[PDB]
């Protein structure tokens, strides 16, 4: 029956041949003299037969159909719905939905289920808000859950039932200063509530910690206290609009699958902060390993399957901007893993680029431990703005992927029964028997936390071993899981390790990540041989490399009251490794700062070093010495260049140049890795890789380990730290443990 | 084909 | 007496031995000390200080208690409860940092509501209810709230003036429609006014602006039709929350300054899109220029006062970074309050060589006149994403700043009564006498729109002349205003000019902009000589320059079916100027594409040229032949390289190299400018500058004009187009107008 | 003063 042009269009007629259709979101122009004649009869007040009568002796009715047909063909035309007001009709048409369809869709009913401390009156208000837009409640196609917190334990049960029942449902938190709205869970399609929750527990470490502390003295805390009746109503009503939108979208999709496009809260969480005023959209990822809906058993299989590398032709395979774009969605403090990614340095500086990235790992059982988490955040390093951004993002994801979740590849056994394939943790840690004997006294007095000494390994005890891949021998070996992931819970009487970040790296491909990891190892190994033997190294002529950034950067420091030079740390592997060093020429303290970097391309290696000097030292010079809460505070304030002659270059030796570093890289990242593994082999070293990648993340993350190679922390076990300097002729005879550098590497 | 009907066009601004 | 309670938003949790955590929704705190664990559980607002002693009397001394509550008060964790307020309400303001009793006094100030336009008295009451429910009296004032269906309702003008005269603060809201507009709070003599907002709006509502023109030939329109009762209640309630925040902030910043800062709607507009779900903040800038509240005579005076230039040391020759320039002019990007609608990266981020951006700004009496706008979107060029983004933004600001507003410097006179100070428009346009004679016939046959031939200038008529600063003669000259600014309205029978964009340029400083402008002129002039005389030019050896980008980009085109080369267009001014040319080897069409550029630094000039190729070319390559919507369709589809042998390089001449382009730039942009004006002087040309900079915009924009220098449009008057080639020996004799290239420069 | 008054400390968490 009755016919109208889309009711969300104001219809304006310009007499000769022009009719303008004006929408809030869009505008249209109609050309034709007949359009002017007909369209004022398309207000929704006329029928074809009354249309044709009005113009009798004006237009041919045969023609009219041709207009109507073409308007209908182009989709400016619909049948008006008597059920709805013009405004309501207009809303759905602006989403591209016909009024008669909307009316039919809204007839559908919904359920409302409160959880936590949501009032029955609150539920009445939502019910009312739904009613006023023509939605009814059954006391279904959708279940709406009202909570005061997304981690209310009752939600776990509603979720499992919804999964077994295949019930689509929506979550909303309208109480509190921050409205949470969504997601709509659609079992078998959407992210899981538990898979959302997994993310959330990590993001609220402080809250998560308090409960741990609480149980010791012995699942969520109600912080949703700040609530105006206007914010509450703002959230219920807003939710009601989105509920309708889902219902309408769902209804049509059954009849005409994939025909509607406007977004719904399916897999999204919207947070509207009422206090500071900001609305953010948070994307929920369906975790393939979600115990509740996924298959947690995956990561086990993959660990015990071989590692298949395949060739991939600043070597990083794709642009930083591209890497950021696709992995941006992990930057959310709700659904995400990275809390933020913020430029810390001034943009007007085209040389210094440093990004802060918020970070979420902490199991701290005490306030003091809680201070240390939150404090320590990953960071971005780059020659350019774009490169720094990717570094900060990828480093944050790097650490998270390393955190022991509890589904990692493992098996319980002892060293003797594993035997040949098993690898003893003292081969990796390389602590001295003196250190292990004086743990409590040494650990008790330390200026640096990472210099912690674990309890000795007790080979008699069964432990969980994780299968690592050996690239040299092309088969599975085994390390104690405690070294392969962060925060592996060990018994209080067998804390023989703390998983470190050395060798850890992210990448757009496995080979890319493994490559960076191997270099990280070489970096540290190089620094260790240099620092704890206190060797005098040659400087690097930064002009001999076809890259001005070094030279410009040096000048920057001078203008900012500093000198910047670079030392050569290339050891027996022959892989370019360097240390960037800088001291302040005035002020209260000298503020010595260090940066390290290794790469087959020595230009990249130096660049890594110098940028890691920017990352660490530069922001702090703005601070008076009395405000420093850095872990390297004491170092920065009291230490001096004179007291550490192994920091400034040896004028006895000549400056290194670009021609002193042979090219051993190719056009392939896989070939580069295979080069590194064989360089390590000729030195008698095995190269191991564990795939820390997470399916719900995507970005590859690995930990590379090369047993024997040194960490730049104070670990004075027998091995390369003593021997390598002699084999190269840097020393005539090995130093003693008692002769190693008493001052820990502070960064 | 006709003129009055031919000149008819529709477009999104 | 008064109850004592810890801040209501905080949830108290005691960890017995030493700590007590104050958990909040947006902030968490931790307290240390026995006394807290003992004392705080009684600070839940159920005890008086007289009452507190007894419960712990014998356990804690009173003097002790006072000291504990003393330190709590100083540091702001401690407050007194307010009887007037509910616990939830109290929690909302305390979470902002406002002790409840101050808020209770703050909320006590009444408010007036005013409906304007098609807003229902029912709807007004709906807000009244919403406001009242959070404790805000409403008077039949400290704040007037205006409800509209459209921010351009004429009634608002009368209100604004009333507000200004009475110094009355007020708020604007639009709850109806599918897009909530909330704000701003206008504060007379402080923020912008409605007219300042209106000036930006009128520009961003383009179709509506024309439709109102077309209609009145033969104030605003209702786009607000799509409204759910939910999206309506959502806006009103949301408005109420923000109104309350304004009142309370206003109160406390005076009563307790510097203690609490959270954002209000003052000088801000918030848009919430109910359909697509997106909240965006928009900044309203106060216009020192507008007639309603500022001083419209500002630009008038500037124009008639001498230009003052000054030294600008450099730091790729500009005075600031792109990341910086974008930063301080981001706020201009807003389809509501802004001059740039959007700024989008059109190209793939995984491409490190090609970076093109898209920009907006809409500027028509007709549909066909309407179509050309909405296609004219400014675009970004760069070697870097950073530069491309900066260019795309700054080009948009450039075009806007040139649009004739009506406050520009002017005076009515005839060419006669100005004398030698005036400049005849024919000196700038350079149309031949034959073109002017066959105007209508030629303009009727319009391969291209920009080749439009204006009417002859009638010297007898009195026109408006704008003062321009001559850098050569260091004094004021005059051009007809119609040439200085875009879309200057002329009488239908004296349409002697359409202002063009040739020599218009933006910049972080005047001198920076003047330079880019001047160089734009040289670019077009050289192209004009080359294109219309159809000269054969030598190619450039891109490899000879110490800039790899050139030959890398070559290989990129080569890997995308395209060759790329560069011709030398350097003419009698000696300034390096080039043209990039690219054609598709395979397929139906060659898709010839062109890019130009000129700069003292030949490295930069070529870079400009080759980037101009990227933006225009690579993106249109995707499309099949038929669908091209570009203006250059007939060019891109039909034309051949073999039909235009002047496009491909002359193998008769030797390749140009970096040594063929001497250096004439310095470390100062001001010296470069004065160097340019002199080069023009040597060629008997005068260099004129009109400053189009707008106070509310900040970014400097100018139009440079050098009468006699040639535009690359089909303009064949006598002058440089004929003589310069003969003067350079490029031709042995001048060509005739008839012999000029009949095919127009399509870009 | 008493160590109980000296130990008092109130800090925020970011
Ligand atoms: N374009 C990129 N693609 C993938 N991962 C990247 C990219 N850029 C940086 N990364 C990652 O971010 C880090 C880059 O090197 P860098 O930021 O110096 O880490 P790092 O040196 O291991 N941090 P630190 O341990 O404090 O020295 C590595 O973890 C990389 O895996
Ligand atoms: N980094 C920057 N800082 C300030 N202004 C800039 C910057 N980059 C570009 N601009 C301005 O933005 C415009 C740059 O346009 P550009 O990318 O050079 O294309 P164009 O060729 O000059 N314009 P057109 O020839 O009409 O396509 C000029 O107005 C410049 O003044
Ligand atoms: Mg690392
Ligand atoms: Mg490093
Ligand atoms: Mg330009
Ligand atoms: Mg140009
Ligand atoms: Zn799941
Ligand atoms: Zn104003």
């Amino acid at each position: 029956p009755l016919l109208q042009i889309q009711p969300h269009f104001h219809v304006e007629v310009i007499e000769p041949k022009q009719v303008y259709l004006l929408g809030e979101q869009a505008n249209h122009a109609l050309t034709g003299q007949l359009y002017c004649q007909i369209l004022p009869l398309l207000n929704g007040q006329y029928t074809l037969e009354q249309i044709v009568e009005k113009l009798d002796g004006e237009v041919p009715p045969e023609y009219i159909d041709y207009v109507l047909e073409r308007l209908a063909e182009k989709g400016y035309l619909t049948e008006a719905a008597p059920e709805l007001s013009s405004e309501v009709a207009a809303f759905w048409s602006e989403l591209g939905i016909a009024p008669p369809v909307a009316a039919e869709a809204l007839r559908q009913p919904v359920t409302l289920t409160p959880v936590g401390n949501i009032s029955e009156v609150t539920v009445a208000a939502l019910t009312t808000a739904l009613r006023d837009i023509g939605i009814s409640v059954q006391t279904t196609a959708l279940n709406v859950v009202l909570t005061d917190d997304y981690l209310q334990p009752e939600l776990a049960k509603i979720n499992k039932q919804a999964l077994e029942s295949q019930q689509t449902w929506l979550l909303v938190k309208p109480v509190g200063s921050v409205l949470w709205l969504g997601p709509v869970f659609v079992p078998g399609k959407t992210g899981c509530w538990d898979c959302l929750a997994h993310r959330l527990r990590g993001n609220r470490e402080v809250e998560a910690s308090v409960l741990r502390q609480k149980q010791a003295q012995q699942g969520c805390l109600p912080t949703a206290r700040a609530t105006l009746p206007s914010t509450l109503q703002t959230g219920l009503q807003f939710a009601a609009t989105e509920i309708a939108k889902w219902i309408v979208k769902y209804h049509v999709n059954a009849t005409a699958p994939g025909t509607v496009f406007f977004p719904t809260l399916d897999g999204k969480i919207i947070t509207l902060n009422h206090s500071i005023l900001d609305l953010k959209s948070h994307i929920l990822i369906k975790r393939s390993q979600c115990p509740t809906c996924g298959d947690p058993k995956i990561l086990q299989h993959r660990g015990f399957e071989p590692l298949k590398l395949e060739s991939r032709p600043g070597h990083r395979g794709t642009t930083p901007e591209q890497t950021v774009q696709k992995y941006q969605h992990l930057i959310s403090p709700v659904t995400g893993v990275v809390t933020e990614l913020v430029r810390i340095t001034d943009p007007a500086n085209p040389l210094v680029h440093t990004y802060r990235a918020g970070h979420s790992f902490g199991s701290a059982t005490s306030l003091r431990g809680l201070r240390n988490t939150l404090k320590h955040k990953s960071s971005g390093k780059g020659k350019t703005d774009s490169q720094s951004k990717a570094s900060g993002l990828c480093e944050a994801v790097e650490r998270y992927s390393g955190i022991f979740q509890g589904d990692e590849p493992r098996k319980r056994a002892t060293l003797a029964e594993l035997g040949d394939l098993a690898i003893h943790p003292e081969q990796c840690l390389c602590f001295s028997d003196g250190q292990y004997a004086n743990r409590e006294t040494l650990n008790e007095q330390a200026t640096v936390a990472h210099d912690w000494i674990p309890q000795r390994f007790d080979a008699s005890q069964a432990i969980e071993w994780t299968p690592v891949w050996s690239l040299t021998e092309q088969t599975h070996k085994y390390l104690p899981t405690a070294l392969c992931y962060y925060h592996y819970p060990l018994p209080p009487e067998h804390r023989f390790a703390r998983g470190d970040s050395n060798g850890n790296a992210a990448g757009n491909t496995l080979e890319e990540a493994i490559l960076q990891g191997f270099m990280e190892l070489v970096e540290r190994d190089g620094v260790a041989l240099w620092w704890y033997n206190r060797l005098r190294r040659p400087a690097v002529d930064l002009g001999s490399f076809n890259e001005p950034y070094f030279v410009q950067l040096q000048q920057f420091y001078r203008e900012n009251d500093r000198d910047l030079w670079v030392l050569d740390l290339t050891a027996d592997l022959g892989i370019p490794a360097f240390a960037g060093v800088s001291n302040r020429k005035t002020g209260s303290s000298e503020r010595l700062i260090l940066g390290f970097g290794a790469h087959l391309d020595p230009t990249i290696a130096i660049l890594r070093a110098v940028t890691e000097v920017n990352q660490i030292g530069l922001e702090l010079d703005k601070v008076p010495d009395e405000n420093l809460k850095s872990d390297a505070t004491d170092w920065l304030i009291t230490e001096k260049l004179a007291d550490h002659p192994y920091l400034l270059p040896d004028t006895t030796q000549p400056l290194k140049t670009a021609q002193d570093y042979p090219k051993r890289w190719s056009d392939d990242i896989y070939t580069d890795v295979m080069t590194c593994v064989n360089i390590a082999q000729q030195a008698g070293l095995e190269t191991l890789v564990i795939d820390q990648t997470r399916p719900d993340i995507g970005l590859n993350v690995v930990k590379v380990t090369v047993p024997g190679m040194r960490h730049f922390w104070s670990r004075f076990g027998e091995g390369r730290l003593y021997d390598v300097p002699v084999k190269l002729g840097w020393l005539d005879e090995p130093l003693t443990e008692a002769q190693m550098n008493p001052t820990p590497m502070p960064f | 084909l006709s003129s009055q009907l031919a000149e008819l066009s529709e477009e999104a601004l």
